Order: structure tokens, then sequence, then C-alpha cells
């Protein structure tokens, strides 16, 4: 008991020496001889109007321009970008949703929330209505995001402390991480889908084994909730954002935290966060109504989005990195250019 | 302009007028928000009317859905705000409470409990203008309770004899001046048992009287 | 018997997050410094484009 | 002419210019901002529209005919300008009516305002004011079955009665009524509220603050209108009987003319000036 806490606190000062001596160099002083950006000034290229509650989630299909949100007016609605038509309207038998992942294939969408159920809406049937394919159960706590691996694999984090990736074909848990001691709030998937990072409410991000169901690596340098995660392009790095008003930077094999993206201004909480096509910008959601565009290099706010009378509760970057997606508490999709 | 582009159009149209009708239809709802310390009377209440319970009632051609998050055991504060927009919130507490500690020991009363997150939400930064209709169960076993026991375990500094009457009077003004918005919402207590047949009414008569509260507010008028 | 299990869970995880080997600071750096270099001419949103290319007009 | 006229001129254009600015805002705030769109807001912009109308057409006719002391637009002008006078004024009193109307539904019926309360009723109920409007001015054109210098409108016994008692008076025995039922409404609702003694004392505190805030809002609200309107038609409907007896100065019957015309001007302020929601509408545009 006390020898093993002892032993634990050595690993922790072991674990923490290895990081600071890894600690050569700065980010900043690493990039403080580029070309800064700029001043990056985008426009509200399209409006999608449509919901009558909160959004809570949207997420981008693969084709970059059909997209799906969720709001509690329980409804899961799938966007046509490009002429802001409406494909779909999926009633959710249960309206208090607060997460949608989109299939890579585009042939399924996943919602969640204070159900504790993660459903899966099959969108390519005989005769083009959209029916629930499965529901996975096995979750005690709310289900705040997901990610669909395939067609028949998604992982999912919950408000018990836990992830899970499910086979969707048995709707059984193919493999369950733990370790977590705070709701998991969001999920982030690595591009070649064999990691993926969590960050929970104990101010901690963790990353996991798709294969082997073990944490690899756990990364401690927020002081509050960790709200939205992301993967860089790389996949080397990740950027977290929490509601102490501040994003940050990790990278794998370097073990640590590069880069705090945070403001004197800024007090209020980040609710997403996403990177630009090339990894160089970091675009974040705030509880106070705007978007902030951060170089991820040089840490500067490169820009903001200021278009909704609500908190930005979500936002997303297509895969071509044309537009980005926020949705917010005011029940409007916007498109940014 | 092309046939693909004109069905395109109509299919969203169409999905348009269908969720106009889908909100004009959720519209004609009263939202109320269940809550309590543990099992309080929660299922007793719902009987005389996955993680989250849903309770549809019509009464007096007023309908009701009754939102209970008692299962969701997380960290409340990262959905309290997805309730945000109830109009009432019905709080269950159980009177016979004050003696009991714990289901766990823990050296803290389950009315202590009770009060603490009476408090949380009834001060929550989402629930400034919210009413709560405060439920106190279990009044019969109450009063066995504090005629076998004195109330004074729960509450070091009471004064009043051990009888029914002022001991819940005591308990209901303990609960009540927990209350900081009392100039921006109002607390609806009543006493209730199992075999009481007006908890209904009671809420009906609470969420008309919010209701025309709020439009004389609206008017100017309160 | 819990707790002892717990840390004895916690004790493991700690030295399988510690017998791995790291890269330098700068190293990392100038990988993600070379990635966004190496994909900053096909970034839309870091490099606006003609109207005639874009989607959303 | 040389030292009044100008002054003349200048107050009654500066009022116009108000009132058309006032009117004008508060329709705009409506029509961008979303959390204006219900139906007492739509009742309240369709007030603030048919007063700009007011101050559009019927204001600038008056403000030419006051500093001239003449009227100059000819007889066909002089026709037109009594009609939109008649409709305009009708439908402002009466769509202070249908506010009122509807304020009485939402605090008497709430089940009324949860379930069958939808903005078709605000739709019907401008229709009707507008309607209203129409049946009140269309007689002087089809009849009712001189100087070229002045335009008046007929002085004609069955007429005069006919349209001071369906523009003003009805409507304000109509608003009496309803504002007196929902003023009980309220004293019930804020006397049914009412260490133990302060927590007493302050909720005594609080109804005396509810009542007094009440008092005062339907003190203006009752107020504007009467003292804006009221002299108007007392004069409207005493002065045609009397035709001989009594002779109306020219100084207080254009006080009188104005002062019922300043009641377009002093609406938005009484019903979206006032208002929290357009408060922060404003605040949030500007
Ligand atoms: C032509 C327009 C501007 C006239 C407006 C008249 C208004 C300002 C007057 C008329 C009647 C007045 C009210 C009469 C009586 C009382 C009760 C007293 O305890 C507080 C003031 C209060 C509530 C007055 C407030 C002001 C009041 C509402
Ligand atoms: C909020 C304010 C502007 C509304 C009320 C304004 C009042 C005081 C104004 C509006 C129009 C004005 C009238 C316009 C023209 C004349 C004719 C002149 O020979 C004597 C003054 C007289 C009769 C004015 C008296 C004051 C008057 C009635
Ligand atoms: C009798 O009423 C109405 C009857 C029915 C509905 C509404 C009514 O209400 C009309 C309100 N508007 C009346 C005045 C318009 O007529 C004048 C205006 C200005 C003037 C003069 C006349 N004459 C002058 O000498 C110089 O200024």
């Amino acid at each position: 008991l006390d020898q093993l806490r002892q032993e634990a606190e050595q690993l922790k000062n072991q674990i923490r020496d290895a990081r600071k001596a890894c600690a050569d160099a700065t980010l900043s002083q690493i990039t403080n001889n580029i070309d800064p950006v700029g001043r990056i000034q985008m426009r509200t290229r399209r409006t999608l109007r449509g919901h009558l509650a909160k959004i809570y989630a949207m997420h981008w299909g693969t084709d970059s321009r059909l997209l799906v949100s969720a709001s509690q007016d329980g409804k899961l609605i799938i966007w046509d970008s490009y002429t802001t038509n409406k494909v779909h309207a999926i009633p959710l038998r249960s309206s208090w949703v607060m997460t949608c992942a989109y299939a890579p294939s585009g042939n399924y969408v996943a919602c969640g929330g204070l159900d504790n159920i993660c459903s899966i809406y099959n969108l390519k049937t005989r005769e083009g209505n959209v029916r629930v394919s499965r529901e996975l159960a096995g979750h005690t706590g709310y289900l705040s995001c997901c990610r669909f691996l395939d067609d028949n694999q998604i992982v999912t984090s919950s408000g018990d402390t836990t992830c899970a990736l499910w086979d969707i074909e048995t709707g059984q848990q193919t493999t369950t991480f733990t370790g977590h001691t705070g709701d998991v709030m969001s999920l982030s998937l690595a591009p070649d889908t064999r990691l993926f990072v969590s960050g929970a409410c104990d101010a901690s991000a963790k990353l996991w084994d798709v294969r082997e169901g073990m944490c690899r690596q756990t990364f401690t340098g927020h002081e509050s909730d960790i709200n939205a995660i992301c993967f860089f392009p790389n996949g080397n790095a990740f950027a977290t954002g929490s509601d102490d008003a501040t994003c940050r930077l990790f990278d794998l094999r370097a073990d640590q935290e590069l880069m705090t993206y945070s403001h004197d201004n800024i007090i209020c909480g980040i609710t997403s966060v996403s990177f630009s096509k090339s990894g160089r910008l970091l675009l974040a959601g705030y509880d106070d109504f705007n978007c902030n565009v951060w170089d991820a290099l040089k840490a500067d706010r490169a820009g903001v989005l200021a278009g909704h009378d609500n908190r930005v509760s979500c936002l997303g970057v297509t895969d071509d990195g044309m537009a980005v997606a926020t949705g917010s508490w005011d029940s409007f999709l916007k498109i940014w250019n | 302009l092309s046939a693909e582009d004109k069905a395109a159009v109509e299919r969203s149209k169409m999905i348009d007028r269908n969720l106009r009708e889908d909100g004009e239809k959720a519209a004609r709802e009263v939202k109320l928000l269940l809550l309590g310390a543990g099992e309080s009377g929660k299922n007793t209440i719902v009987k005389q009317m996955t993680g989250i319970v849903e309770t549809h009632f019509t009464f007096k051609d007023l309908h009701f859905k009754m939102f209970d998050v008692g299962a969701q055991r997380s960290e409340r504060k990262k959905w309290i705000h997805c309730f945000e927009g109830v109009t009432a919130i019905i709080f269950c507490v159980a009177l016979s409470d004050y003696d009991l500690v714990l289901a766990e020991d823990e050296e803290m009363n389950r009315m202590h409990a009770s009060m603490k997150l009476f408090d949380s939400i009834c001060n929550n930064k989402w629930f400034t203008d919210t009413s709560i209709i405060l439920f106190l169960n279990k009044k019969d076993l109450f009063e066995e309770k504090i005629k076998k026991s004195p109330l004074t375990i729960c509450y070091p500094e009471y004064a009043g004899s051990n009888t029914y009457e002022e001991a819940a009077a005591y308990i209901q003004c303990q609960f009540e001046d927990l209350n900081k918005r009392k100039d921006t919402k109002e607390i609806y207590t009543h006493f209730t048992c199992s075999t009481d047949t007006k908890n209904v009414q009671f809420v009906f008569d609470a969420v008309t009287d919010v209701i025309i509260k709020n439009n004389l507010k609206d008017c100017g008028l309160f | 018997t819990a707790s002892i299990a717990q840390a004895r869970k916690l004790v493991e995880q700690l030295k399988m997050e510690a017998n791995i080997d790291r890269i330098k600071v700068s190293k990392a750096a100038a990988d993600l410094m070379a990635y966004c270099e190496a994909h900053a001419k096909e970034d839309p949103l870091l490099t606006p484009v003609p109207a005639s290319e874009n989607p959303f007009r | 002419t040389v030292s009044y006229q100008v002054i003349t001129s200048l107050l009654l254009g500066t009022l116009i210019f108000c009132a058309v600015l006032g009117n004008a805002c508060v329709v705009a705030a409506i029509a961008l901002e979303r959390s204006l769109q219900n139906v007492a807001n739509y009742l309240i912009g369709s007030l603030a529209v048919t007063d700009l109308m007011v101050s559009v057409l019927v204001l600038p006719m008056a403000a030419l005919y006051q500093v001239l002391n003449k009227w100059t637009l000819g007889q066909v002008t002089c026709d037109l300008f009594i009609a939109l006078d008649v409709l305009c004024c009708t439908s402002s009193i009466w769509h202070l009516c249908a506010i009122a109307l509807d304020r009485y539904w939402a605090i008497t019926d709430p089940i009324d305002y949860v379930n069958k309360r939808t903005p078709r009723r605000a739709a019907a109920l401008i229709s009707l004011t507008w309607l209203i409007g129409f049946l009140i001015s269309i007689p002087p054109m089809l009849g009712w079955r001189s100087d070229p210098d002045a335009c008046t409108i007929s002085k004609d016994h069955g007429y005069t009665i006919y349209s001071t008692f369906g523009a003003f008076y009805i409507p304000l025995l109509l608003m009496l009524v309803l504002y007196g039922r929902i003023f009980r409404a309220a004293r019930f609702r804020i006397r049914k509220t009412v260490k133990n003694e302060r927590n007493a004392e302050a909720k005594r505190k609080m109804a005396l603050a509810r009542e007094r805030k009440t008092v005062k809002t339907l003190g203006i609200i009752m107020g504007t209108f009467i003292l804006c309107w009221l002299p108007f038609f007392i004069v409207a409907l005493v002065l045609p009987f009397c035709e001989s007896s009594c002779h109306m100065p020219t100084l207080l019957g254009a006080i009188i003319n104005w002062l019922g015309y300043s009641n377009s001007l002093l609406n938005p302020v009484i019903y979206a000036y006032f208002n929290k929601d357009f408060q922060n509408a404003f605040k949030k545009i500007i």
C-alpha cells in the first residue's frame, strides 16, 4: 500500500525527469525565425438553418460536402453544404444527444448522449429511407464522443471514465479502455486508426492502442477539464482544448507539451478544436461565441470567426481543407472559407 | 435547374415543413427536470403522475414531459446545461432522512446531502430564473421518526418541540433559505406521502402560476 | 484487497509508460515545421484560393 | 410668417422625423433580431408599422396645413388625406386594443397560451384592426347616404357619433375593462405569495415593489393613450352638435390635434423602448 504509493511517486518523478531531459529547445525558439501567417480573415460562405434547439455536435463526411449535425430538438440532420439542401432528417428516440459521427464510407451515421446509447443509422437502404441499424448499450454514463474506424468498428468515449471499441455487427464491446479518473469528454482517431487520444475531466489526455487496448502515454499539463482533442495531420502530435481558457499541443515522440495557446483577454472555456489541412492553423471554439484561429507554430491569434449569437459548441475542417464548419447553441451552422 | 437539383430542392422543402411541424408539436410541451438526492421518493412521485427516463402525461389538457437523470452518476455540470430552458425543476427530498446517515456513512447526513444538492441546483448559473417545486416525501414516516427520535440529530440548533407540524415547518424553512434568487424565482413546497393523489394537481398549479408570472413579467407587470 | 490491486495496476501502468524511448523536443519541433512547410501550398484556409476554384464561392 | 412659420415648421419636422425614426427602428429590430420574433412583438411591430404609416402619409400633409394655415393641395387630395387620417388613426387605436386583448388572454388563460396561441392569432388581430379602420374610413368615400382653403372632416351628426365611438370610445372602454381585469389578476398573483421575520418582511417589501411597478405600468399605458387622444375626441364629439353655442380657439385646436398625433410618436417608447428584450436587441445591434 504505502510502499506501492512511494514506488508510484518515484516512477512519476522518473518520468518527469526523463521528459525534462528531452527538453533541449522550445518550439517557440525553433519557429522564431519563420514568416508569421498574417491576418487570417474568413467570411461566412454558407448558413445552415433548420435546427430549433441548441446544436451540440457536427461532423464532416469524407467527401467534404455532406455533413451531419445533432441537436437537442431530437434531430440528426444531414446537410449538403454546397447547396444548403437537407438530404436527411433523422428523428432521434432520445433527444438528449451530445455527439454525432459520420462514417468514412458515408453509408452510416452515429449519435449518442444522455441515454448512454450509441445509435448507428443506415443511410443506404433499398427504399432510400434511414432506419436505426444498431444500438450499443454497454456504457453506464453519457456518451460524449464517437468515431467510426470502418463500417463495423466504432470507438466511443463516455462519462463513466471509459472508452470502448465496439463491433457493430454483434453489438458487443470488442475492447474496453480504462485508466481515466474523470469523465472522458473528447476523442480523436489517428489518421491510420491504429491509435487514438482521449481527453477527460481529470485534466489529462491519454493515448490508447486500438489493437492492444492499453494506455501508451499520459499527458498532463492542463489545470481544468479537457473538453476537446484533435490529431495533428502528421499523427505525431495532438491539440487539446480545455476550459482553463487554453489550448495546448503535445508531441507523442517527445512525450510532452510543446506550445500553449492562450491570451490575457480570453478567459472562457474551449469547446472544440481542429487543425487546418497542413496543420499550420489551429481553430478553436469558445464559450464567448467566437472562434479563434491560432498559428500552430508561433502561437499567435491569426484570426477570429465571429458569427454566432451563442456558444460555439462544435467545429470541423473539411478533409480537402477548403472550408470550416461551426455549430453553436444558437441553432445555426456556418460554413467559412 | 437540373432534374436532380429540383428533386433535391423539393426533398429539402418537405424536410423543412416536417421539421417546423415537429417543432410546433414539441413547443406545446411543459418540460420538467426531476432531481433529488438518492431515492427520496422520485419513483413514488412518478407513479403518482438507459441513462435518462422520460415520463409523459397530460393533465387538464396540458402536456408534461418529465426528465429524470438520477441514474446518470457522472459530472453533473458537464450536462446540466442541457436542461437550460425547462419550465420547472421538481426536487424531491425524503423527510425521513433527517436521521439516516447515508448509503455509506461518511459521517454526513442524507438530509445535509440533499440540502447541498438543492443549494447547488437552485443557485446554478443555468437556472437563475427557473422555479422549483419542492416535494417533501414520506411525511408519515417522518412523523413516526420524529415521534420516536428528535430532529436535533440533523439540525443541532433546533428549539421547537418534537412534533410533526413545526418540525416540517423548520425543515421547509431550512430548505427555502438556500434560495439566493429570492427576487427571480420562487419555491413551491408541498408535503407529500405515498397515498397522496393531489401531487399532479400541485404541479399543474405551480406550472400555471409560473406561466402567468412569466407573462406578467413580459407585460411589465411583475 | 481492492486498494492494493489498484495500486499495483497503477504501478505497472507507470512502468509501461516509463520504459519508452523519447526523441528530442528540437527534433519533434523540426518535424512539425517540416510537415507544415511541405504541405503549406495545398492548404486553402492558410492560402486563399481564387473563387473559380472555390466550391463555396 | 417670418417669425412663426419657420419655428412651426422646425418643430413639426422634428416631430415627424423622430416619429419616423422610432417606428422604423422598432420595425427593423423586429425584422432583424430573432429574439424579438413572437406573437406579442408581432402585434407591437404591426402597431409600429401603423404609426410609421401615420408619420409618413398623414403627418407631412397635416404639418403643411398647420404651417400654411390653409389647405393648398386640392379637393381630391383633401379627401384622400381625410381617408388616410381616419384609417391610420383607427388602426393605431385598435392595435392598442389588440395588444391589450392578447395580454389579457396570455395572463388569464395559460392553457390557451401554451396550446392554441400561434402567430395566426396575431395575423387575425391585425387583419381585424385594419378591417375596422376601413369600415370607419369608407363612409366619407361612399357619401354616407364648401371651403376650398380648408380640409375638414364631415360634420354630420350620425357620422360623427359613428366615427368617434367606433374609433376611440368603444376601444377606450375595451382597454379600461381589459386592463382592469389584468390589474386584478396581477394583484392577486402578487398578493398570493404573502430568520422568519426578516424573510417575511423582505417578501412584503418585494410585494409592495411589484404592486408599485404594476401601478406605474398601467398608469403609463392608459395615461399616454388618454392624454393623447381624449381631448381630440371630446372636441370632435361635442363640437359638431353645438355649432354656434361653442367656438373652438385655433391655437387650442391645433394643440389638441397635435397632442392626438403625438400618440404615434409615444407608442414606440411605450411598447418597444421600455421593453427589456428591445433594449437588449438595440444594444446588441449597436
Ligand atoms: C402624456 C403622458 C406622458 C402622461 C404620463 C403620465 C404618467 C407619467 C403618470 C400618470 C399617473 C401616474 C401614477 C399615479 C400614481 C402613482 C402611485 C404612486 O405611489 C407612485 C407613482 C404612480 C405610480 C404614478 C407614476 C406616474 C404616472 C403613471
Ligand atoms: C414628444 C413631443 C415632441 C410630442 C408633443 C409635441 C407638442 C408639444 C407639439 C407637437 C406639434 C405642436 C403644435 C404645432 C403647431 C402649432 C401652431 C402654432 O401656431 C401654435 C403652436 C402649435 C399648436 C404647436 C404646439 C405644440 C405641439 C402640439
Ligand atoms: C374625427 O377624427 C377621427 C375620426 C375617426 C377616426 C380617427 C379620427 O382622428 C383624426 C385625427 N386627425 C384629425 C386632424 C386632422 O385635421 C387637421 C390636422 C392639422 C391641422 C388642421 C386639421 N387644421 C389646422 O388649422 C392646422 O392643423
